[PDB]
């Protein structure tokens, strides 16, 4: 029976609508859901707007009226200009009348805020259409109607707030540039009268709900009004005294004073400087006397979360940081403003102790600005000594782990600046916090961790001598703390923090070889501790120390028989015997970093040979047994050994790059034979067991071997220095091993990593292997396109790697596309346009870049038959495909590159840089310029796609577009204007003449 | 038991439905099926202050599937605004969702959630996310996929709605489960159903669990 | 608690949805084998990380058999006739996955020990 309202042939039963709406808002389960669907179909009926004035008059349900206003809003915003003037004036007067009537009834004003606010927004949508050109008296009549009633006055403040938001805050995306400018100038022209009314209400006072609504509208005005309305009236004084004293007005007043602090203000005027000081002094005095003194425990207050305390304290942090970041110099050179300056900063110290991450970050951004200033600005640090001392304790007690990247960075930078400003105070706070870990008073895992992160963060800031004494003191103390602690949980925590601290002080390690040596040998002992976190931390600390101190492992240190790298390699089996595979790979990666420091080739190659001894011997015995009998691979355990050998090679190649070549050369031939043998096993497992085989641990293990081989080759080729050897030794066996295997596997068995490996090969040596690039395209192009051209979802990794490969081929070896037969070239153009339609931002962006690069590649060919045949066949396909993704609202992330592509395409024709006619003969006079025909083709295309536009709108848009096809920012402006106009009927064609 | 209307808003594909479903059933839905208008689901948490029920209005982010739009916000007592940290446009649209929401719901606790922080290539950097500050929104980095901070939006809203800053999620005692006898008539039924299930692969076999 | 913890292991639990012919995750957290100190009956009790909501609550019935999943070397699938995690006792096809083959094999050992305790 609910479906009754969807039958428009019969007059609407308001009592039935009221029941559906009640069922939706107050009902449950299946009933709610059905009411939901019916209400949506009702609202979306294009004639539903004719039912609105009936529902507004005769409904008892305020939710029905709300939904009626939503229906009205779709008409006003999309189709308003289709209505006769009489009908528009009728709706306008009904809406004003309904608002005034609801406001004059005290009961309705109190209880129907939802429906009044929705009515106010509906009126503002009418103003955007009608005002001021067709409604010059609106503002005068609103000002007039405001003295008739306190309810109407308060509601008029809501209307003016929403108007200001719609015109100044949200216009950029929702209106044409010309229409936004028109409404801004219109509000600007009449603001004097609006302000007069707002000031009177604030002066005349009385009703708090009216005062709050007026201050809410002022917050919006402050985004755009000139400073003189604030500084040349009593308003600064009222905001910073009266409105700070009462808690109803205090939150909004603080937000107003924050925006006052951001007004554009003359810089060379002592009276304005004094007014800026005064409102700050007044605001802080009202806080200290009516809210809380400077000493108050804001951490405790915030935590207790009474009433609006949390929002108030957030707003105070925003006010203090905004004002002081701009104005603290106003308070710094006058002795009588010193107390105000330090009290403001003392409130910020108290706010900084609140346990609230997002508030802490806001105060931390201010502290960064201040201590950066004290670091560089002459004669300022002494002012803030006591503020800085308290801030050192706040930052040290709040230090997060370096894994929280941005917050750790911000904290580190503040602490480094503070350490420079007073190294003795920083050291004393850190040593005394350590003492309270040792005496147990502040002991916990969190507390020793946070302190260790803080101590780590200031490495490099002290003089080498001060650092030396500090580091020894800290390590001695953490060692004592470790001894003192009982049970492996506690000891592991302190051991990880010792490893952490030592790893952060490379300058100290580099100066003290005996210390560094002991640290490494101690890290090697910890690599045998199965206690959770200890092996991982030992390996992470080892590679971190090696990255910073590698030179010390590659020279012979005095009183050593050999470079320490030889000692590490000699004992590597024993050292790594208890590590998990990923930890062994880190260890081998670290050794690779050291070995790359050796610039003697013979000695480097020998260290590399010695490091790879264990994986090379495991490899050799497998290749002997594996080739002697192929069936030995099927064994789960051998697959794991082979993958871990390849991963060890990847790890060492990651740190050695070009230097890795001799080791790659040792395994290369048998590694590509193993790639082929594993490929056979996957193929015949899929044949025997079905596509499900690709999910089995055995086939995933085999595929891991193929992916690590491709990863090893891409890792080497991406860092290779000798490209002649890459082309002469590596490329041919690689293409033979991987391309046909990729092509001749079923989609589900094809490795996307093949596309990734080929991208690096084309990137690095594409110019040197034209025939190899042709072979890459022939093997991967059509079979990969067929995997990804059925939907936007299947084979997401192939999708991404496919367009990265086409992008690099189109940049480096475009001749490979000239070699394609016409039908394959057509599939390439189809593939590019397919990329444009993607919502996945990786593919879409590569798609548009390939299109740009392709146009550039064709332009480069000059006036020749392939270029001419490209334009004749594809120019209009690229223009229409680009316009499609510009206008369909489903591809907004690609806007910039769509615009750049369309600009290139239009500029080609505007410059007469296309030699042949784009039209086929007897379609237009044979003289006809490509410019005239492009005009005609676009006018026709836009007219059919957007039949509600006038010929005038389309012609003006295209006239603007072609004139602006050398000015990207203006062109984009015109495109955005067009995207606004296609959403409505009767868009003004003169909007496309806009100039700033 | 106290029940509060929670409205979930944000761009299409930001993870609103995924996040709710994970909370309702524990499942991770990999597929994008765009919400049509709104989906309403009751969601209960057990706290040291007793059970709290959220009536979750999971709204459509796509304009063409928007349905009643701000009609869904009427009498909301709390809200989540969702964006995707892998999609800059979804953060650019946060002020538009906030505008439409607070025009209907003027004084409600609101959490801003940056979803999909599990994805390595993050596009909306920590430094860029400041919109919550002047609007007094709580902010969390979340992942519906890794469960990073997955409970935080509800725990924060529960503290705000109950007015107890020390409210915690608790474990409800688990009843002794029944001892039953396998029906001899449906023993053939069960071997079939188990065959289908053994030969369908578990998803995400590369994850830590 | 009126129960002794015999075994605790981190796990992800799935239930098979026959309609969508797919595995749907039900929760991640500590899977516990709990021995009732009154009846000596051993149950699986599993709670989700952070919400602590129950995703498994059933007797380790002697008639249950742990089978491999085709996809995994660190999972078991078994039919459960009466799980009360979501309330009303329901039959599920469950799959439980662990951090390693070793965790999965240890789980199987413990699950059999519990089946024998439940036979008494
Ligand atoms: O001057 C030297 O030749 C010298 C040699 C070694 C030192 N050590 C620093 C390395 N060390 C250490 C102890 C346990 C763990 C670690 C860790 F691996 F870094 F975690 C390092 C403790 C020994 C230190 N540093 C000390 O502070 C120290 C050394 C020995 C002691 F008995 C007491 C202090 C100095
Ligand atoms: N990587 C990753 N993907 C996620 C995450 N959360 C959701 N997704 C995926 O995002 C896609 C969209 O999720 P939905 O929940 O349908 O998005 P929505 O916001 O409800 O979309 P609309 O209903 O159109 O507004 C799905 O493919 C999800 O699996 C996350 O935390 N990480
Ligand atoms: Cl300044
Ligand atoms: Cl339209
Ligand atoms: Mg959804």
């Amino acid at each position: 029976s609910m479906e009754g309202i969807l039958d428009f042939s019969n007059d609407l039963d308001i009592a039935l609508l009221d029941q559906v709406v009640s069922t939706f808002y107050q009902g449950e389960g299946v009933q709610q859901k059905q009411a939901q669907e019916i209400l949506t179909k009702f609202q979306d009926n294009p004639d539903a707007w004719e039912k609105v004035d009936q529902i507004l008059q005769f409904s008892t349900n305020p939710q029905s009226k709300f939904i009626a206003l939503s229906i009205l809003d779709k008409l006003i915003t999309r189709k308003w200009k289709l209505l006769p003037n009489d009908h528009r004036i009728g709706i306008r007067n009904f809406v004003v009348g309904m608002i005034i009537s609801m406001c004059q009834d005290d009961e309705v004003f109190k209880t129907q805020k939802n429906l009044i606010n929705k009515s106010d927004l509906t009126l503002v949508q009418i103003l955007k259409q009608e005002w001021p050109q067709n409604w010059p008296e609106f503002i005068p009549e609103l000002i007039g109607s405001s003295s008739s009633s306190v309810n109407v006055c308060e509601n008029n403040m809501i209307v003016l707030k929403l108007l200001s938001e719609e015109v100044f805050d949200f216009s950029a995306e929702q209106m044409t540039q010309a229409k936004a400018l028109h409404l801004k100038n219109s509000m600007s022209k009449e603001f004097e009268q609006i302000f007069k009314l707002c000031f009177q209400v604030l002066e005349q006072g009385s009703s708090s709900s009216l005062i709050v609504a007026t201050l809410e509208s002022l917050l919006r005005y402050l985004h755009w009004i000139p400073y003189r309305y604030i500084y040349e009236t009593n308003i600064l004084e009222l905001l910073s005294t009266k409105f700070m004293t009462s808690p109803d007005t205090r939150a909004i007043t603080l937000k107003c004073l924050t925006e006052v602090s951001n007004l554009k203000i003359p810089q060379d005027n002592d009276l304005i400087k004094r007014q800026t000081v005064l409102f700050f002094q007044n605001t802080l005095q009202q806080i200290a006397t009516s809210v809380m003194p400077v000493t108050a425990d804001l951490k405790a207050t915030y935590a207790n979360a009474n009433g609006n305390d949390q929002s108030f304290l957030q707003d105070l942090a925003m006010f203090l940081t905004t004002y002081l970041a701009r104005n603290r110099a106003l308070l710094e050179s006058d002795e009588s403003l010193r107390e105000l300056l330090l009290n403001a900063h003392q409130y910020l110290i108290q706010l900084s102790k609140i346990e609230e991450r997002e508030l802490f970050k806001t105060t931390l951004d201010y502290w960064h600005n201040l201590v950066a200033d004290l670091f560089y600005e002459p004669l300022k640090k002494h002012i803030y000594e006591e503020i800085c001392s308290q801030l050192r304790l706040v930052i040290i007690e709040n230090m997060v782990r370096p894994e929280e990247i941005q917050l750790y960075k911000s904290e580190r930078e503040v602490l480094v600046y503070l350490t420079h400003l007073n190294v003795i105070d920083t050291e004393e706070i850190m040593i005394s916090k350590l003492a309270r870990q040792i005496d147990g008073s502040e002991w916990s895992w969190h507390n020793i961790n946070t302190l260790s992160w803080a101590i780590g963060s200031i490495s490099g800031t002290m003089s080498e001598d001060t650092e030396k004494r500090f580091v020894v003191t800290v390590i001695k103390d953490l060692l004592g703390l470790c001894e003192q602690k009982r049970g492996k949980d506690n000891k592991a925590v302190v051991a990880r923090d010792i490893m952490y601290v030592v790893g952060e002080y490379p300058r100290f390690l580099k100066a003290h070889w005996n210390f560094l040596r002991t640290v490494i040998l101690k890290l090697f002992e910890f690599m045998h501790e199965t206690h959770e976190g200890v092996q991982d931390m030992a390996c992470d600390t080892f590679i971190k120390i090696v990255q910073k101190c590698k030179y010390h492992f590659v020279i012979q240190q005095p009183r050593e028989s050999e470079p320490f790298i030889q000692t590490i390699i000699r004992d590597i089996q024993k050292t790594t015997a208890d590590l998990q595979p990923q930890q062994v790979h880190t260890f081998y990666k670290a050794c690779g970093i050291i070995i790359s420091e050796e610039r003697s080739v013979a000695e480097r190659n020998r260290l590399l040979s010695d490091l790879m001894q264990l994986p090379n011997m495991a490899w050799d015995t497998i290749v002997e047994q594996s080739t002697a009998n192929p069936t030995l691979l099927l064994d789960s355990e051998t697959v794991k050994i082979i993958a871990n050998i390849i991963k060890t090679n990847v790890a060492v190649c990651t740190s050695m790059g070009a230097d890795f070549y001799p080791q790659l050369g040792h395994i290369y031939y048998n590694m590509l034979q193993l790639y082929r043998a594993v490929s056979s096993m996957i193929s015949t497992q899929v044949a025997a067991e079905g596509l499900i085989a690709t999910k089995t641990p055995k086939v995933r293990g085999l595929r891991t071997i193929k992916k690590e081989i491709l990863k090893l080759v891409e890792t080497y080729i991406s860092k290779a220095r000798n490209l002649d050897d890459v082309v002469k030794v590596l490329v041919e066996p690689l293409l033979n091993a991987v391309l046909e295997d990729y092509m001749n596997n079923v989609p589900d068995a094809r490795d996307a990593e093949v596309l990734n490996c080929m991208t690096t090969v084309v990137e690095k040596v594409g110019h040197m292997i034209p025939q190899g690039v042709i072979l890459i395209l022939q093997s991967v192009f059509e079979c990969t396109l067929d995997m990804i051209n059925k939907d936007f979802t299947e084979y997401p990794e192939h999708r991404v790697e496919f367009y990265k490969l086409l992008k690099v081929i189109n940049e480096k070896s475009f001749a490979a596309f000239l070699e394609l037969p016409p039908a394959a070239f057509k599939l390439f153009v189809d593939a590019i346009c397919w990329a444009f339609k993607h919502n996945n931002r990786d593919v879409e962006v590569n798609g548009l870049q390939i299109a740009l690069d392709l146009v550039k590649n064709i332009e480069r060919m000059g006036n020749v038959p392939f270029a001419n045949e490209f334009h004749k066949n594809y120019f209009f396909i690229f223009v229409s495909e680009t316009f499609f993704v510009l206008t369909d609202s489903d591809h907004k992330s690609g806007f910039s590159k769509q615009a750049l592509l369309l600009m290139k395409l239009i500029s080609l024709v505007y410059d007469n840089k296309i030699s042949v006619p784009l039209y086929q003969e007897a379609e237009v006079p044979q003289g006809t310029s490509n410019q005239v025909y492009l005009s005609q083709y676009l006018a026709n295309m836009l007219s059919n796609a957007f039949p509600h536009l006038t010929s005038e709108q389309i012609a003006s848009f295209l006239s603007a577009l072609t004139k602006q096809c050398k000015d990207l920012v203006v062109f984009k402006g015109t495109l955005r204007d067009f995207l606004v106009q296609i959403k409505e009927v009767g868009g003004d064609p003169t909007d496309y003449l806009f100039a700033e | 038991q106290v029940q509060f209307k929670l409205v979930l808003v944000g761009d299409g594909g930001t993870g609103k439905t995924t996040f709710v479903k994970r909370h309702l059933t524990g499942e991770f839905e990999k597929k994008y099926v765009a919400t049509l208008g709104v989906e309403v689901h009751p969601l209960v948490f057990h706290t040291n202050r007793g059970p709290i029920k959220f009536n979750v209005w999971d709204t459509a982010g796509l304009e063409k599937f928007g349905g009643l739009r701000d009609g869904y916000y009427i009498q909301a007592q709390c809200a989540i605004i969702m964006f995707d940290v892998t999609s800059r446009v979804t953060y650019k649209n946060v002020p538009n969702w906030h505008r439409d929401l607070v025009r209907v719901c003027e004084n409600i606790p609101i959490v801003l959630c940056g979803n999909k922080v599990d994805i390595k290539d993050r596009k909306v950097k920590a430094k860029s996310i400041v919109f919550h500050r002047k609007k007094n929104l709580q902010y969390y980095d979340i992942s519906a996929k890794s469960n990073y901070n997955f409970e935080k939006p509800f725990l924060w809203l529960a503290r705000k709605l109950i007015g107890d800053p020390n409210l915690e999620f608790v474990a409800m005692p688990a009843a002794a489960p029944p001892e039953v006898v396998m029906d001899p008539a449906l023993a053939a039924q069960y071997e079939h159903d188990l065959e289908v299930a053994q030969t369908t692969a578990l998803p995400d076999e590369d994850d830590d669990l | 608690e009126d129960e002794e913890v015999l075994y605790k292991v981190r796990a992800k639990l799935f239930r098979f949805d026959a309609d969508a012919k797919e595995w749907k995750e039900r929760g991640t957290g500590d899977c516990k084998f709990l021995k009732n100190k009154k009846t000596n009956k051993v149950r699986i009790l599993m709670r989700r990380d952070k919400t602590l909501k129950i995703c498994a609550n059933h007797i380790i019935a002697p008639e249950y058999t742990l089978k491999p999943n085709v996809g995994s070397d660190r999972s078991w699938v078994y039919a459960c006739t009466a799980d009360i995690a979501e309330g009303e006792a329901e039959a599920f096809t469950f799959a439980i996955r662990f951090g390693s083959k070793e965790n999965a094999d240890k789980f199987k050992e413990e699950f059999e020990k519990a089946q024998e305790i439940n036979k008494k």
